[PDB]
């Protein structure tokens, strides 16, 4: 086992308590991993190979949604000693998804009657869905007749950029009209509230937000009470980058340690569905864990002063969960240009 | 997953459509507006 998944299996067995979660969230599963050792002797196969298109979630996540559907599990998953190791542990991943190496997923071959590699048509036809009958190759900028379409890694492919973002995702009316807010992602609707405010828990009013903990009780909170959020979800095959939502002026960028596996306490025990068209608890749970998950706060002066400060909040997802912002505070973006990206990693 | 931000004090208001979980978000399209 690679040193990090040493550590974190030490870690496991270093307090009698964290231990018997490890083992209570096991109880009955029969399939593999079915207990810690597995799970870490799994973790050690994941993180040595770049995800391959197929499945309804990333790797990680997929051999964790049953353990995350327990009290113990979602206990474990709440503690910050834990998720340091988990932060370290997709810091790893990542580098190798970094590495020349990972390319080897972007290819067309079919891997079993499940999986398929990224360059199939498939997951082609799959990731240009809403572009509106544009191919691969037109839309996103890469090789198509290069070896892995030209891409040098995994995460560059995951961090593909727009090759003509004014045919396929215009800046609509124009980084002129200062009176419009653009979309910051590629993503569906997952979330729309009204007069938002602050709890002092996170407990029985599960998928409400809680400003305070949300934006990590930053100053700047109490302009934002009373106020309205809109949340988005980025399918596993979206584009992953960040556009700046307005024209303005970066005010604050804040990043904020988390969870990984926390779902919501309601949806604990519901039904995992064996299909696609059903939600399973923790895709159920964005708007509770966005007040808990491993984040980045980015607080945006509009040069439009009636539109003023917002904020940005970057929410990671399991093994998604490493925001890197491209831009520094006190920096001037115009809407529509790079704020950053999500990666693989903690 | 991401959140945009909107004080009660801003002018501008989310575009209804998006209001209803599951709408598609092009990139770069408007979500709220004056």
């Amino acid at each position: 086992l690679m040193q990090p998944i040493q550590e974190f299996k030490a870690f496991i067995e270093s307090d009698p308590v964290v231990h018997q979660e490890f083992i209570d969230m096991f109880e009955g599963i029969q399939d593999s991993p079915r207990n810690y050792q597995e799970l870490c002797n799994m973790f050690n196969d994941i993180f040595r190979k770049a995800p391959v298109y197929g499945d309804l979630g990333p790797p990680v996540y997929m051999i964790m949604a049953k353990l995350m559907n327990t009290r113990a599990g979602f206990s474990a998953f709440t503690r910050q000693r834990l998720n340091l190791h988990f932060k370290k542990l997709f810091d790893t991943w990542g580098l190798f998804l970094s590495s020349k190496d990972s390319r080897n997923v972007l290819v067309a071959d079919q891997f079993d009657d499940r999986h398929c590699g990224w360059l199939n048509e498939r997951a082609l036809s799959a990731m240009v869905k809403h572009y509106n009958g544009r191919a691969f190759d037109e839309v996103f900028l890469c090789d198509k007749n290069a070896p892995y379409y030209g891409f040098n890694s995994y995460d560059d492919f995951f961090n593909r950029r727009f090759r003509n973002r004014d045919i396929d995702r215009p800046v609509v009316g124009g980084v002129n009209n200062t009176t419009l807010i653009s979309a910051a992602c590629e993503s569906l609707s997952y979330n729309v509230s009204y007069d938002v405010q602050s709890l002092d828990t996170l407990v029985f009013k599960g998928e409400t937000y809680s400003l305070k903990h949300l934006l990590n009780n930053d100053p700047f909170t109490p302009q934002f009470e009373h106020g309205s959020i809109l949340q988005g979800f980025l399918n596993v095959t979206a584009y992953h980058r960040w556009h700046a939502p307005v024209n303005g002026t970066i005010v604050k960028i804040i990043n904020v340690p988390g969870t990984y596996f926390a779902q919501a306490p309601s949806t604990i025990g519901d039904p995992i569905p064996d299909n696609d068209y059903d939600p399973p608890p923790y895709l159920k749970s964005l708007v509770y864990f966005s007040n808990i998950a491993a984040r980045q706060i980015m607080f945006i002066e509009a040069d439009n002063k009636e539109i003023g400060l917002i904020f940005l909040v970057f929410i990671g997802m399991t093994e998604i969960s490493t925001c890197e912002a491209t831009v520094s505070e006190g920096q001037h973006v115009n809407r529509g240009d790079d704020l950053g990206m999500f990666h693989f990693g903690g | 997953s991401f959140a945009l931000g909107l004080r009660k004090d801003c002018r501008a208001e989310i575009v209804e459509k998006f209001t209803e979980p599951g709408t598609v978000i092009r990139i770069n399209e408007v979500v709220a507006a004056l």
